[PDB]
């Protein structure tokens, strides 16, 4: 019974 | 070197915290006072981490701001926590390992001759949270801690760096950084004491007093006495809120137009009533107590007979006994009598007259609406808190109600009863004292439960029976004129000489009679009906 | 030293000629799990094992450092770790030298998905297709419960400072200060060791630094030649550092804080009986369990007497189970605390256990009657269980509701009873009065005369007598208080 979000990094 | 030759700490703003300053100075910069040769001769290493923590608004950021200028230190590097993070990959870890370059360069250049470089991390708990949080996402919130830990532990012999971290919640900080060699010394900053509040009040009103802007009437000692639990920030807020009143007597905001009396501008002056009104506006956020007991005796005393005086004297004897002797570290008392005679008021009066540092009251009003486990936790926490200060008084009100007693079952809660039974007999830690005073109205029920062996002494509170006491309370209440008060008592003498009512019911009847018909036909009717 | 087990049992197969092992098929143990509280030196032992056995140079890797930035690179590192051992075994076979890998803080990464792929790689490489007996993996953790269940199975990890040492490490730390004639002769290192009972090395360094810090303060508000560390600094600095242990031997010393008075001979008789039973347990090899009940009227004094007997015994292990320790817990927690307290008494040749106020542990209230049956049954079962072979116990339990225990039919569980009656003769009151130096001779002579004409039969408990004397000392030292108060408490 859990859920999750997500973030993002750009390119070096 | 490490401290300026011209400094005495009297000029700096921070006041009310002197012991903490001495502790910090002794454990942080003491080792860097002598010439270096001694330290290696003594085999002692330098300290590297310092941690400050306390409730919101206690003065830590002020210390951080002024330490750099006060102690001839290199301009400290200040970085807010959430400013470290960045977008591109690898940017954050670089930003952390870009602050220490100057210290590394100076160390490599000048060996032990290098000066002291200090960097302070505001809002430490922002980024360095627990490194096992989980979440299955971008890991930039973990390599940050690893980078700082690598540059702080595997320092490669960097022994000229001191990091200061200020926070409000130690629990959230990652445990990996709380160990020897990394943030060793931890200093707690708590709320100020009465003398510290006088110091804070003086510091805040210095400039106001200097320019003759404060009226001579104001007395700082009284204000320091009144502000029971105010921290520094709340004291400053009180000062400016009080100044706003004085400002708002020449400039009338809203009403009318802008009418500025250019002559009263030069006579602007604060006074005492402004400060009292400001006390009215601002409120503390800590509170604990010292208000419930005051309101519990709002109706006041009447000394309608000698029994009140005798009971008060006995309470005074017991408080003296607990104050003087060192072998009597625990005393418990029971106050029992008929319902409505007035018991909580008497106990609250004795407790207030005692004047001990710690006082509190447990009553069913506070516990209402909680679940049973919550009630148990609340009682346990209150007792544990009371076990702290050198002298303590605790009042327990209406024991039978705290246990949910109803005589049809009979139903009652056994867990709470057993906890109270065990707790009323627990002596406090070494060199502390306690005085427990519990009141009840169902003496027999306590006898049946067999908890009557945990009380050292018992005090009865018989209700009044002589018409003289009724006359005394009547004259004190100013119900009627002298002729009426005489006439009512003469009529009641023959109407019903035998008398058993109480106290609370008497005042209630007096008020109802005042409202409708102060003549006999109402007050005496009700008084006879009740008895 | 008992260093002997690991050497004899695990590290014995490699001694034999390789062909015998290759032919029979005997398999060498693979995993060794060293566990204990922090600071025990698990890293030290792990390092020493490799050098002592002339094994390959250890590869030291930190637990948290295993976490990798790139996806799949952690698995790449884990698999790369084994390349040297695999190639060396391939080149030779049974002749490969012993390779050791130590993974500090195993539970940090090996919890029940980098931390999952690492386990996948390790388990794939460890067993099955591979029969590499030349690799020994040592796993050290401060918390044993956190280890993954995937690794806790047969065939994987099969095998699972003292006073003098504390003094030696103190000497090691102090060498530099002591040698340079900057230490006062008053400082007794053994005294400090006796003070520091539950401290680890880092704590010792902390105490040393803080103690020096006070000497630093003494100078700073060119006589540097007089900088000397004094014993006062060591005594004062003890308030900064703190341990993370617990002891209950102190609890058995505070219960007798009020002391003994020997107001009557029956006290001496009871003490003699207690010392007889303790000797009987000590000497006889058959009586491996003795149970005693101490019962009497409320307030007569029973916990103090039992605590005195236990402190006079002098056994290695002594403990107390009191209601105060259990307050605030739930039932399933009390039953486990009582079970653990008993299970910890079977690990020493001689043991004494004291149980206080039996009826209060059971939550007895006579209106219902209500009580907790679960705890009662647990105690009833425990009080008859014989300890393991060659170990002995002495259990003393104190109660005040003899009738209630009779009703529950639990009385069959005890072997002998001792009754403690409260004092009733004025001679005992005179003895207590002289012992407590309450009044001069005249007052202590007038009190007896005043009492004898009002209350011939005394029947008052000692606790009440002491508290009444204490409260009467203040109001009116003369008799005119005590005789009234006591008559009120008759
Ligand atoms: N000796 C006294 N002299 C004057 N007023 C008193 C006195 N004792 C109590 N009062 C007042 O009488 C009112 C009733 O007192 P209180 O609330 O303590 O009653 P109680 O007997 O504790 O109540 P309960 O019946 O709910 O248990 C309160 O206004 C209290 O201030
Ligand atoms: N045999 C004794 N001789 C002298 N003093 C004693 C003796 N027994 C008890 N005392 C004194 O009694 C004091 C308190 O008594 P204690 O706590 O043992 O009472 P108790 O009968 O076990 O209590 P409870 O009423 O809770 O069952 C102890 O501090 C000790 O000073
Ligand atoms: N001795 C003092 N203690 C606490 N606050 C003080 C003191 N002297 C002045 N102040 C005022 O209180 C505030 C300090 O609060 P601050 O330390 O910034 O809060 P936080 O603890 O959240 O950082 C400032 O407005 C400062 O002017």
């Amino acid at each position: 019974g859990q859920q999750i979000f997500s973030q993002a990094l750009l390119n070096a | 070197a490490v401290i300026r030759p011209d400094f005495k700490f009297e000029d700096l703003g921070v006041g009310g915290l002197d012991k903490e300053f001495t502790k910090i100075f002794r454990r942080a910069f003491a080792s860097r006072i002598f010439p270096p040769s001694v330290i290696e001769k003594l085999g002692i290493s330098h300290v590297k981490g310092l941690l400050l923590y306390g409730p919101p608004g206690t003065g830590k950021t002020l210390i951080a701001r002024k330490i750099g200028t006060m102690l001839n230190a290199k301009e400290p590097k200040i970085v807010n926590g959430p400013e470290i993070l960045s977008k591109y990959v690898g940017s954050s870890e670089e930003n952390i390992r870009n602050l220490f370059k100057d210290a590394e360069a100076e160390y490599r250049a000048k060996g032990e001759e290098s000066s002291l470089h200090i960097i302070i991390f505001d809002e430490l708990d922002s980024v360095f949270k627990q490194r096992g949080s989980r979440g299955d996402g971008t890991g930039v919130g973990d390599n940050v801690v690893n980078q700082l830990l690598a540059k702080m532990d595997g320092v490669d012999q960097l022994n000229n760096i001191l990091v200061i971290g200020m926070t409000n919640r130690k629990d959230l900080i990652d445990s990996a950084l709380l160990r020897p060699g990394r943030f060793e010394v931890q200093v707690e900053i708590h709320l100020p004491d009465e003398k510290g509040r006088l110091q804070i009040f003086d510091i805040q009103t210095k400039k106001m007093r200097e320019n003759n802007m404060m009226s001579d009437d104001v007395n700082l000692a009284e204000l320091a006495a009144l502000t029971k639990n105010f921290s520094g920030a709340e004291i400053e807020g009180l000062v400016k809120s009080a100044s706003s009143f004085a400002i708002n007597k020449t400039v009338n905001i809203g009403k009318g137009a802008t009418k500025l009396n250019t002559k009263d501008i030069a006579k602007l002056k604060v006074t005492r009533e402004d400060f009292l009104n400001a006390l009215n506006d601002v409120t503390p956020a800590f509170g604990i107590s010292e208000e419930d007991l005051k309101t519990c005796v709002e109706g006041g005393m009447m000394l309608y007979s000698e029994r009140v005086n005798s009971i008060l004297k006995n309470g005074a004897r017991y408080v003296r006994q607990v104050r003087e002797s060192d072998k009597s570290r625990l005393v418990s008392l029971l106050i029992h009598g008929p319902a409505g005679s007035g018991k909580t008021a008497l106990a609250a009066e004795i407790a207030l007259k005692s004047g001990f540092p710690f006082i509190r009251l447990i009553s069913p009003n506070e516990l209402s609406g909680m679940s049973e486990s919550a009630k148990i936790a609340y009682i346990d926490n209150t007792f544990r808190d009371a076990y702290k200060s050198p002298l303590n008084i605790l009042v327990i009100d209406s024991l039978e109600t705290l246990v949910d007693w109803v005589p049809i079952g009979p139903r009652f809660s056994n867990n709470i009863l057993q906890m109270l039974k065990v707790a009323l007999k627990r002596k406090p830690p070494q060199d502390r004292r306690l005085l427990i005073m519990t009141t009840t109205s169902a003496y027999s029920v306590l006898q049946q439960m067999d908890i009557l062996s945990c009380f050292d002494n018992e005090i009865a509170v018989p209700n009044m029976t002589n018409l003289d006491e009724l006359n005394n309370v009547m004259i004190e209440s100013n119900f009627l004129d002298d002729a009426g008060r005489v006439k009512v008592i003469n009529e009641l003498s023959r109407s019903c000489p035998n008398f058993n009512v109480g106290i609370k019911k008497t005042l209630t009847n007096i008020e109802t009679a005042r409202h409708d018909e102060d003549p006999v036909n109402e007050l005496v009717e009700l008084m006879t009906q009740s008895a």
